[PDB]
RNA sequence: UCUCGAGCCCUAGACAGCCGGGAGGUGAGCUUAGAAGCAGCUACCCUCUAAGAAAAGCGUAACAGCUUACCGGCCGAGGUU
């Protein structure tokens, strides 16, 4: 149903391409909040019961792209 | 006497208390 | 084929076999027209859970599909190095 992860990231990252080496190109960064906001578009894709869960789950793709948090 | 069959009885034990043998293991305190 | 010894595993059920489960984010990111475990490069993280790799071996034009790991059951006594 809803869009996949690895796109609704690079929306409200205002960056298009993920770099060469995750976690250690950085190519984005995202605030706690930003990701409040995604683990609910995907309410349904994921398992969690919780927010907090759903939240590891789509904070997993992030670091591993260069997507650092505030 | 692995520990982590031990880990486990009481872990089943403590939902209980609100694999087969480990079940019975549990139930049988 | 016979005999002797050492290490480790096992009735909290080992070894093998057979049956069942092998699931979501997510076809990881990059590369590319495309590549989705499985061309290459890099990373290799977390949910549900008794398990289940960012996938070990085939397979595909790429998918699909078939299995391994991993968990559970049946079985019941030694097994393995």
């Amino acid at each position: 149903g809803v869009p996949p992860t690895a796109e609704l990231i690079k929306d409200e990252a205002g960056f298009e391409t993920g770099s060469g080496e995750p976690q250690e190109d950085f190519v984005a960064d995202l605030s706690v909040d930003q990701v409040k906001q995604i683990a609910e578009q995907k309410h349904p894709d994921l398992l969690s019961y919780d927010l907090t869960n759903a939240a590891k789950e789509v904070v997993g793709t992030c670091t591993s792209l260069g997507v650092t948090i505030e | 006497i692995p520990e982590w069959k031990q880990e486990e009885v009481d872990a089943i034990v403590e939902m209980i208390e609100s694999r087969n043998t480990l079940l019975e293991r549990a139930l049988d305190d």
